[PDB]
RNA sequence: GGUUCUCCCCGAAAGCUAUUUAGGUAGCGCCUCGUGAAUUCAUCUCCGGGGGUAGAGCACUGUUUCGGCAACCCGAUGCAAACUGCGAAUACCGGAGAAUGUUAUCACGGGAGACACACGGCGGGUGCUAACGUCCGUCGUGAAGAGGGAAACAACCCAGACCGCCAGCUAAGGUCCCAAAGUCAUGGUUAAGUGGGAAACGAUGUGGGAAGGCCCAGACAGCGUCGAGUCGGCCUGCGCGGAAGAU
RNA sequence: CCUCCUAAAGAGUAACGGAGGAGCACGAAGGUUGGCUAAUCAGGUUAGUGCAAUGGCAUAAGCCA
RNA sequence: GCUCAACGGAUAAAAGGUACUCCGGGGAUAACAGGCUGAUACCGCCCAAGAGUUCAUAUCGACGGCGGUGUUUGGCACCUC
RNA sequence: CGGCCGUAGCGCAGCGCCGAUGGUAGUGUGGGGUCUCCCCAUGCGAGAGUAGGGAA
């Protein structure tokens, strides 16, 4: 489960998520897992979708994961009433915007990489798209 | 070999190519030389389908503007981020 | 170097000079 | 007869059918297989 | 030469400045045309509350 | 169900205070800093808190100059 | 809590600062009346300015993945309110010039009220990008604003009611009947009463489009027969399932 | 009371929002003249600044007399 | 000459109890019920690792995903002091 | 001694540096949607990168 193995802060403002995704190019593999949707990818979803490919290719080719879960989220306890500071970080997430490859296969049929990544994106929240490394 | 027909464009800007790929055109650049670059528009789906060779980035291409043909390379392309679509193309006389 | 040190021993007068709108003896 | 609504041939055997206005999965060779969308 | 400018549209929660505008174009309510000058200046104005005029030149 | 937070300090009112191409008298202040974000050109002094202020009356002008590319105000004597 | 005749003109605030202060009060802001004074003020155009926001980027501060050489280093990939070797739009300050505006500006003086705000848009903190939630910024409306629309509906849309008219034109919104006005025209789509509550996901629903594979050297299906197309992906329009609540 | 962020590129701007500091020190650690240049392991301030943070600082505001 | 630090400092000088209670007020503000919300709860679904001798889907459903209800625990403080 | 402040500096075009055109991002005003985000009209229009420049 992906996390920072340290952060200058613990915290952070919500923030918004618009615009479309920086790293849109299959740009180490050969296949690649594209969001179409926007949204939040939660460290335990990617590590889901992640554990999910892995099985489908039997350890076989390799796997990139393009995103990192950097921002924290917090939440605030049952029956605790509103104020009273922050609450404490739960869990992180990656921002994820329409055009982000999340994950790069290579070293498989591609076939075998459309079945691994539609098993993984099963997982996922946001709307995926298989796509295909280009020369230009 | 590769041969795209184009259109010298008449508006420019951002509203000219959204306009243009609403139309199902996209907006391309001829630059390199002396002679000044010029501002064309193609057919989307009739490129779309050359670039899918390996070949179109590779070889020598001829675009007929105005009658004119004019020998290019392709230098670079904006792609959409998402959808299989072009939105952009940057051609250097070659 | 011994022409860049004094150059920056220089530096501090003779931009107060051009302050003061001196006439300089250099 | 499984109720979902995720309805798939399950083998070759399978055979889509919609049926007043219901997707359905009727299968010759296994029972099991028998699937209406809902 | 001089223009004729027409307010079209009322300027009942408009920006202050589009207001400000109005007065500075001299209209005064829906329908009403004033006959200005043809300058920069003056298309200028038109140009920043064009959504609720119109000009007959 | 407490912070240690909660605290921050008085806004300072810095910048710049008159812009360029405006008319000052001497003394004016100019822009208030902390450290020479700008630095004192002709016409102009730096105070004990880096403050640049007009020593002659005129109109205010902002120029980058020297090798570091720094940012300096002048008054020209107007 | 209550505060008694009439008409005319103007017309707020629910903020800041301080307070044994927080539903009180004071100064300032905003209202009114009076007096006085400059092209004083506003809009637009042009000119002079400083920006470090949006966006972007990764040299720096941190974070991050892969590879080459587990550090450094080199190449490739991202991320940041408290990162910046970049950097808008706007906004703001100043100058000049028209036109327009009942001086719209500023100063001083008489009289205040107000210092519980609400919703909506945009930018945000907080909260679960929960709340008709909460806290700022900014604009709008309500407050203190009637009329028309949104079935009904302070705060949304249109629009600012001096009085009278059994005249006329329009706005938003509408034109089959309730109910004023097209059972209007032309070309399409939908068969779900979809329209008129709808998510992952599922499916030979159905319209359009761009490529393709195979095909009279006989395909495709069914049984060598066989005699015309066939096959399955992509993109897109409109529908279908997914869909259980209490008079 | 101070510094940063929230704060929407002038100023200002709230919350029991997010992070840290102060209630001193110094007759030199002040004035001035003259001089000088760091971390790190070649480099070029990655150091330094009496004490937070931010902005500054080589003509140094840093270091020595 | 002030940790007058509650830092624009009520006095030089000050802690508690009241279910024995009392007055003026407030739905400006809590406890009930209603309302808004739906984190939580409950119910349904998607993917299918795997269990099920063999076999994912008879039965069950890990890692994750999407909804519905108003239905628990709560949030808010809009109605009524 | 200055102006200028990397097209000007290093190294010995290999780098630094400068840098279009076009497109993209953002955004003022008006309008719209299926509204956590976008789209249309109009105005403004980056950053990065590309061609190129460049041994002041
Ligand atoms: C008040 N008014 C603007 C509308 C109205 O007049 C009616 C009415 N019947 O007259 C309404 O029903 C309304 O009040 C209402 O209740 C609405 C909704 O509840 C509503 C609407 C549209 C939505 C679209 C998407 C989503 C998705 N949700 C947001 C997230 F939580 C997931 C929710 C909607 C929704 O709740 C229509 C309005 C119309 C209102
Ligand atoms: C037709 N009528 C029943 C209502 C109505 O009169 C209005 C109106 N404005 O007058 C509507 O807006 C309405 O027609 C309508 O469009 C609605 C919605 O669109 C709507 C509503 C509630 C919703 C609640 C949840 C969600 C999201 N979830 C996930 C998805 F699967 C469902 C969407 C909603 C929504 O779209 C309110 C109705 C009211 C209608
Ligand atoms: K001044
Ligand atoms: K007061
Ligand atoms: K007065
Ligand atoms: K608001
Ligand atoms: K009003
Ligand atoms: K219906
Ligand atoms: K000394
Ligand atoms: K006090
Ligand atoms: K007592
Ligand atoms: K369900
Ligand atoms: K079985
Ligand atoms: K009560
Ligand atoms: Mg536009
Ligand atoms: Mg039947
Ligand atoms: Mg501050
Ligand atoms: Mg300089
Ligand atoms: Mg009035
Ligand atoms: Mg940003
Ligand atoms: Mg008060
Ligand atoms: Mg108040
Ligand atoms: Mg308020
Ligand atoms: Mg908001
Ligand atoms: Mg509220
Ligand atoms: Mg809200
Ligand atoms: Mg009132
Ligand atoms: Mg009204
Ligand atoms: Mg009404
Ligand atoms: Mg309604
Ligand atoms: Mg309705
Ligand atoms: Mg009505
Ligand atoms: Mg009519
Ligand atoms: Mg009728
Ligand atoms: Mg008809
Ligand atoms: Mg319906
Ligand atoms: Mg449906
Ligand atoms: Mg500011
Ligand atoms: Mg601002
Ligand atoms: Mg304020
Ligand atoms: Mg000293
Ligand atoms: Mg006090
Ligand atoms: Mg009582
Ligand atoms: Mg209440
Ligand atoms: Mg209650
Ligand atoms: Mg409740
Ligand atoms: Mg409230
Ligand atoms: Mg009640
Ligand atoms: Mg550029
Ligand atoms: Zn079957």
């Amino acid at each position: 489960m992906l996390q920072p193995k340290r952060t200058k802060f613990r915290k952070m403002h919500k923030g918004r998520n618009r615009g479309l995704a920086q790293g849109t190019d299959v740009s180490f593999g050969s296949f690649g897992l594209k969001a179409v949707g926007r949204g939040r990818l939660t460290a335990r979803q990617i590590e889901a979708a992640r554990r999910a490919m892995t099985r489908a290719v039997k350890r076989q080719g390799k796997i990139w994961i393009r995103v990192f879960p950097d921002k924290p989220i917090t939440e605030k306890p049952l029956a605790v009433r509103m104020g009273k500071g922050k609450g404490n970080v739960e869990y992180w997430v990656a921002l994820i915007q329409p055009g982000k490859v999340l994950y790069e296969m290579d070293g498989v049929p591609e076939e075998l990489a459309r079945e691994a990544f539609k098993l993984a994106a099963a997982k996922l929240p946001i709307k995926t798209t298989f796509v295909t490394k280009t020369v230009m | 070999m590769f041969t795209i027909n184009a259109e010298v464009r008449k508006e420019q800007g951002k509203g000219a190519s959204r306009r243009l790929r609403a139309a199902n055109k996209f907006p391309a650049i001829i630059y390199g030389g002396k002679e000044a670059p010029l501002a064309i528009e193609l057919d989307h789906d009739k490129v779309m389908n050359m670039q899918a060779k390996a070949e179109f980035y590779s070889e020598v291409l001829t675009i007929v503007v105005d009658g004119k043909e004019i020998k290019v390379k392709a230098q670079d392309v904006q792609r959409h981020p998402y959808k299989p679509k072009l939105q952009h193309i940057d051609f250097v006389r070659a | 170097d011994k022409k860049s040190a004094r150059i920056r021993r220089a530096t501090r007068a003779r931009r107060k000079l051009q302050e003061l709108g001196a006439t300089r003896l250099v | 007869m499984k109720v979902r609504a995720s309805v798939k041939k399950l083998c070759r055997n399978c055979k889509i059918v919609k049926r007043d206005g219901v997707i359905r999965v009727i299968c010759s060779a296994e029972p099991k297989h028998k699937q209406r969308q809902g | 030469k001089t223009i004729k400018i027409t307010q079209t549209r009322s300027a009942i929660g408009r920006l202050p400045k589009h207001k400000a505008t109005l007065l500075g174009l001299g209209l005064r309510r829906i329908g009403h045309t004033v006959e200005r000058e043809d300058t920069p200046a003056i298309r200028g104005m038109i140009n920043a509350v064009s959504f609720m005029v119109k000009v007959e030149e | 169900g407490s912070t240690r937070n909660g605290r921050d300090s008085e806004a300072k009112r810095l910048g710049v205070k008159r812009f360029g191409g405006e008319s000052v008298l001497a003394g004016s202040i100019i822009v208030r800093q902390r450290g020479t974000k700008f630095h004192a050109g002709a016409n102009v002094g730096c105070g004990r808190d880096h403050t640049l202020f007009a020593k002659a009356d005129g109109k205010v002008k902002f120029e980058v100059k020297g090798p570091k590319n720094r940012k300096f105000i002048s008054i020209e004597a107007e």
